[PDB]
């Protein structure tokens, strides 16, 4: 009975949050506060706990329940899960700042303990870009890369409130030398144009 | 007040066993059913098994059958999972949560977790963070290949605290954890000196400093 | 031979009461967080396992038997008689029982110490000039030490008898340490009699008395107490079991041998199958 | 399996009979043809579609009762309440097994008695004008078209039209 | 002696199967313990059950005993205790101070108090006295409180209860 729901909901503080576990087979909703235990906080499909605020509530159609979340703030951006035995995917909330910025693109080469590994993982850096919207490509000898670039971006900043992104692919030695010019580009929502960022090992 | 407190965190070695507990306080444990879950670190909760007390019968994950055994002793008030020929990637906080059904009915068909154990830390493995320099402006380091998350990564340990970003690690074929900490520097002070990464991973002991 | 179950108990036709954490024991005598049990009917009263107690720590001789007979009455509901005591303090409460902010006790006691300085010897009587059955319960308060039985109690040692024209049933409190139960080393024993239409209930005591507050209408029907972590749910069934609800269209069934309702036979095989056709003999 | 029609001289069910559970084939000049026998089947069907309503009419209707499970540990009573449930749910477990076990022999002696009836019935209605095989088939000694053969399944055979060829043909 | 209830004693040990007895610290304060009969002679001289402490006053006293054992063990505890029911007035105050002793065992869920009565009763093995046994289970994580001012025959330990296969048969087979 695998259960799925949509990860990732980014928003800012006092608005709608709606988070949707399809159980394909009695589901319930945890909150996990970053380093803390979880928390139960919608029993049954939509009843709520002792101790748990109305802003909560839960819905259920035939086979899919969502969990509505209003007027968030900090202590309720969390990581929810729903549970029917199987867990969800889990969604994590976190806090959104409204500045707009654009992204800055940096390149570092492998390093040579890093080349002798045998694992020439190269990544590229995108600081201060906002909104959290910005899927990023490389470009492997102007050629299409995908199922080895791992991305991660740091949260708000507590007052420059905005993301940075680095995405690392690694390949091995036996092929990372037959490639030898890579590039990182932003789809970027602010940029519409990609900015490209190319280096050769010289 | 109904609390769940569990044991410590138990550092062990792969082939072993462990046995995590959870005293149960403000209710009776026999009223009550107890699920045991896992979290590994950053992969989300993972259901292992559940403890009918009152009468003993068990439910495991299909995953955790013949390696693991979950028992009760009602004298005080006390519940154990024993996890035998421990791997790599049991390494995860092991959670004890109540449960209400044990008279009738399997209670986790039905009703949910209402009260939480803080949770044991049971990390068996242990590997070093490889750093990697970082320079092409901005520089870093790159951390790499470490199995037990926790890691921390400074600059002088007061030198650098603005720009710098800690990417959250990251997961990999292998099964360890891989992240970055980069800063901008002026671009003046790029040439003329470097600074040094300071990258502690408790779990493996181990703390490497590296000039960018 | 039915072996399976759904889970859960149908709420009709049979009327359910889901005891939320409250025994039925617990309801009767009135325990603060039972209070919405008040005046309650069942078909079925369904205890479940996370039923606990929260007032003064009591203990009733012959348990079982009070709790059979108030299932089978099949109600709560609780007439409030003119009970005159004079000569002591009424309305006696506890902190290990808090209704609300303040000290409290079971809602169908009365708790009865003495007033200014003296104990008189209480002789009540009230007599049933209805038609059916009046259930009285009352209690007998052990303490724990003689310097409480004597400042609750003037006599250093009380006793309670309660009779009618045909039984009589009368206790000697004891003074004695106990266990520590949600603060307190005393305990209360439960008793109940049962005064038939036309009969009398003189209740004479000089210490240590749980007064009723009135009586349980008893009533005689189909009503019956079961244990069961099953959850109740909008559906139609006859035949309940802790297990749930099961169909009785077949005449036998595995699931559990204690049921209630319109049940199949409860038998040790999980299956029997009988033939409906002819013996089946293939080509080749 | 008394008469030992079927798993007897039988020796075959037909799974291309859908029809009914009893039935007829013929082959003949024109060609093969199969039909079902209406009336043995719904015999059978009716004689089979209650047989344990008319043993146990209904489920009893039971509201309160003893208690059959204990926590603490008393003594004589527990003890015979226990007893006391264990002797009627053993009682009861052999009256299901030993009801079960005659009723599905009696199916069967029921079903095997609907086919030889048949048979006989069949076998009565072609007084001279056929001779068993011993594979439950009959072997017709005349012209036998497909009017001949429905009023063989209906019931209105008339032996004595076909009985000088019917003679003339077995006994030489 | 006499087993108040005695068939439903004999059913639960029989079911239990065994007969293994832990001796627990019981901290008797102010009494004389190890009390004896001659109509109960292990060896030559004077004894007493073997499972059973018949505690008598001490010098010229004998104070409210006020006892306690928790259950920590995940099993039921058998206590085997009695009432020393004597057959004179002169007999009770001469073993037991008061005029009149009384015995309450208690756990958490229930009691069990008893009064000694004095009278005298057919000459048994040389008395006209009387032990009247009870026995308490305390189940696991529960307290077993004894207090008495006088008359105990108190436990020495516990019964490590049992379930099985386990039963008692009337033969001479
Ligand atoms: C409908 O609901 C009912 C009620 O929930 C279901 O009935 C239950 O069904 C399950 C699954 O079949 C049974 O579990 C199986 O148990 C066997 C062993 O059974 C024997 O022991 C049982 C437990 O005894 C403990 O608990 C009772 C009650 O508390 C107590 O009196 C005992 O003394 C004992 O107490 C000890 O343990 C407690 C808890 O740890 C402690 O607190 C205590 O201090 C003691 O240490 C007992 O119930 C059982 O059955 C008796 O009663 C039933 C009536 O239901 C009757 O039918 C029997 O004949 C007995 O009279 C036995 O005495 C266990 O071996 C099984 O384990 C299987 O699986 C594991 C792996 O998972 C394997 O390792 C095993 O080899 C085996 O394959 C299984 O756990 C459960 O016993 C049973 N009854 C109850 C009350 O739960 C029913 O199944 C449901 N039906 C449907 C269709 O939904
Ligand atoms: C006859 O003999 C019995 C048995 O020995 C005695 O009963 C004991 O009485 C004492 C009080 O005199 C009781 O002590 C109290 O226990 C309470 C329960 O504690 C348990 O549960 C807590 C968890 O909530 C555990 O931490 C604890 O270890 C126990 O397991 C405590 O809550 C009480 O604490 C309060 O009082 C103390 C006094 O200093 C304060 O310091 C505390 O902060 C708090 O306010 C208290 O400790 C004991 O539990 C009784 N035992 C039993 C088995 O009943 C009788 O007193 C004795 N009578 C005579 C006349 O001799
Ligand atoms: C209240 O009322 C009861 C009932 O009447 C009294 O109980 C009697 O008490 C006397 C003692 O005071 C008992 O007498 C003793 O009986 C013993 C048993 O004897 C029986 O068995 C022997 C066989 O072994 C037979 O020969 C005999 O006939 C009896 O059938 C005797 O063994 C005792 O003998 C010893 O003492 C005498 C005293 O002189 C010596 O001479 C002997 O050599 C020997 O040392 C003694 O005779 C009597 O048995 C009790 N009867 C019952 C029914 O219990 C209570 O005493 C009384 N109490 C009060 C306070 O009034
Ligand atoms: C219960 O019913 C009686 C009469 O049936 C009535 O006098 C009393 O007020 C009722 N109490 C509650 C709490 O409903
Ligand atoms: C069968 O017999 C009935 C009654 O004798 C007759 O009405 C019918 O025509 C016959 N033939 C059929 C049904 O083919
Ligand atoms: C009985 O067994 C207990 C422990 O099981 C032991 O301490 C004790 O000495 C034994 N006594 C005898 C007489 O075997």
């Amino acid at each position: 009975s695998v259960l799925t729901q949509p990860p990732s909901v980014s928003g800012a503080p006092g608005q709608r949050v709606t988070i949707s576990c399809t159980g394909s087979s009695a589901v319930h909703w945890y909150q996990q506060l970053p380093g803390t235990a979880p928390k139960l906080l919608i029993s049954g499909n939509s009843n709520r706990p002792s101790g748990v605020p109305d802003r909560f509530s839960g819905s259920k159609s035939g086979t899919s329940a969502s969990l509505a979340i209003t007027g968030l703030q900090a202590e309720d951006e969390a990581d929810y899960y729903c549970q029917s035995s199987v867990f969800g995917g889990g969604t994590k909330l976190t806090v959104l700042g409204r500045t707009v910025a654009a992204p800055s693109v940096f390149i570092f080469p492998p390093s040579d303990e890093q080349l002798k590994s045998g694992t020439a993982s190269v990544v590229c850096l995108l600081n201060n870009f906002y909104p959290r919207e910005a899927k990023v490509q490389w470009k492997v000898d102007n050629a299409l890369q995908s199922g080895n670039s791992q991305e991660s971006v740091t949260e708000q900043d507590s007052k420059d409130s905005t993301y940075s992104l680095s995405s690392t692919l690694t390949l091995s030695k036996a092929d990372y030398e037959k490639h030898k010019v890579y590039a990182c580009e932003v789809t970027h929502q602010g940029l519409s144009s990609p900015v490209t960022k190319s280096f050769n090992r010289g | 007040q109904v609390q769940l407190v569990q044991s410590g965190a138990e550092v062990k070695k792969p082939g072993a066993s462990v046995t995590v507990s959870c005293q149960v306080s403000g209710y009776t444990l026999t009223s009550y059913g107890l699920s045991w879950v896992r979290q590994a670190p950053g992969q989300g909760l993972e259901w292992v098994g559940w403890i009918n007390t009152y009468d003993g019968q068990t439910k495991y994950v299909k995953k955790f059958q013949g390696r693991v055994t979950m028992t009760t002793h009602t004298g005080t008030n006390t519940a154990y999972m024993e996890m035998k020929s421990l791997r790599s990637d049991d390494t995860a906080v092991y959670y004890c949560a109540r449960v209400e059904g044990v008279r009738g009915v399997m209670g986790f068909h039905y009703y949910p977790m209402d009260v939480w154990g803080q949770g044991t830390m049971v990390t068996v493995s242990s590997k070093g963070p490889s750093v990697f320099p970082l320079a092409p402006a901005a520089l870093g380091c790159l951390v790499k290949d470490y199995f037990p998350e926790p890691v921390t990564v400074s600059w002088n340990s007061g030198a650098l605290t603005s720009g710098v970003h800690t990417f959250p690690a990251v997961l990999q074929s292998s099964g360890l954890y891989s992240l970055s900490s980069v800063v901008t520097v002026p671009s003046s002070s790029l040439g003329t000196q470097t600074y040094i990464c300071n990258v502690n991973h408790k779990p493996s002991n181990t703390k490497v400093d590296k000039k960018v | 031979v039915q072996s399976s179950s759904t889970g859960k108990i149908c709420n009709n036709p049979h009327r359910i009461l889901d005891g939320i954490d409250c025994t039925l024991i617990d309801a009767l005598l009135g325990d603060p967080h039972c209070d919405v049990f008040q005046n309650e009917t069942w078909d079925l009263f369904v205890e479940r396992s996370k039923a606990f107690s929260n007032c003064y720590p009591y203990d009733v001789p012959d348990y079982a038997s009070l709790r059979s007979l108030v299932a089978s009455s099949g109600t709560l509901e609780f007439i409030t008689e003119g009970f005159t005591w004079t000569g002591v303090t009424q309305n006696g409460g506890s902190n290990a029982c808090k209704r609300g902010p303040g000290s409290g006790f079971f809602s169908r006691l009365n708790w009865l110490t003495k007033s200014g300085s003296t104990y008189p010897v209480l002789n009540v009587t009230m007599p049933n000039n209805d038609n059916f059955d009046k259930l009285y319960i009352w209690g007998v308060h052990h303490p724990s030490t003689n310097q409480e039985q004597t400042s609750l109690y003037v006599q250093a040692s009380g006793r309670v008898t309660v009779s009618t024209r045909r039984s009589q049933q009368t206790i000697i409190p004891n003074i004695g340490s106990r266990p520590w139960v949600r603060g307190l080393s005393s305990r209360i024993s439960i008793y109940w009699t049962i005064v038939k239409p036309g009969d009398v209930l003189v209740i004479n005591s000089n210490g240590n008395l749980i007064a009723p507050r009135g009586y349980f209408k008893m009533r005689t029907g189909k009503s019956s107490i079961m244990r069961s972590d099953a959850p109740i749910d909008t559906c139609i069934s006859e035949c309940i079991t802790p297990n749930g609800s099961i169909p009785n269209d077949k005449p036998f069934q595995n699931v559990n041998k204690i049921t209630y309702g319109a049940c199949p036979k409860y038998v040790k095989q999980n299956t029997l199958k009988l033939a409906t056709g002819m013996r089946n003999v293939p080509e080749k | 399996g008394l008469f030992g029609a079927i798993a007897g001289f039988i020796e075959n069910g037909w799974e291309g009979m859908i029809d009914g559970w009893y039935g007829f084939r013929h082959q003949n000049s024109e060609g093969t043809g199969q039909a079902a026998d209406l009336k043995s089947t719904q015999a059978a069907i009716d004689q089979i579609n209650g047989k344990l309503n008319r043993v146990i009419e209904k489920t009893n209707e039971k509201f309160h009762q003893i208690e059959k499970e204990f926590s603490e540990v008393e003594g004589r009573i527990q003890d015979l309440e226990k007893y006391v449930e264990d002797t009627k749910i053993d009682l009861w477990s052999y009256n299901a097994e030993l009801l079960v076990a005659l009723e599905n022999q009696h199916t069967i002696d029921l079903t095997d008695s609907e086919m030889n009836k048949l048979f006989e019935k069949t076998r009565r209605q072609l007084r001279e004008n056929a001779e068993d095989m011993g594979n439950g088939c009959f072997k017709i000694y005349h012209k036998c078209d497909n009017a001949c053969i429905e009023s063989i399944r209906n019931g209105t055979y008339d032996h004595d039209v076909y009985r000088d060829e019917a003679l003339n043909n077995r006994f030489q």
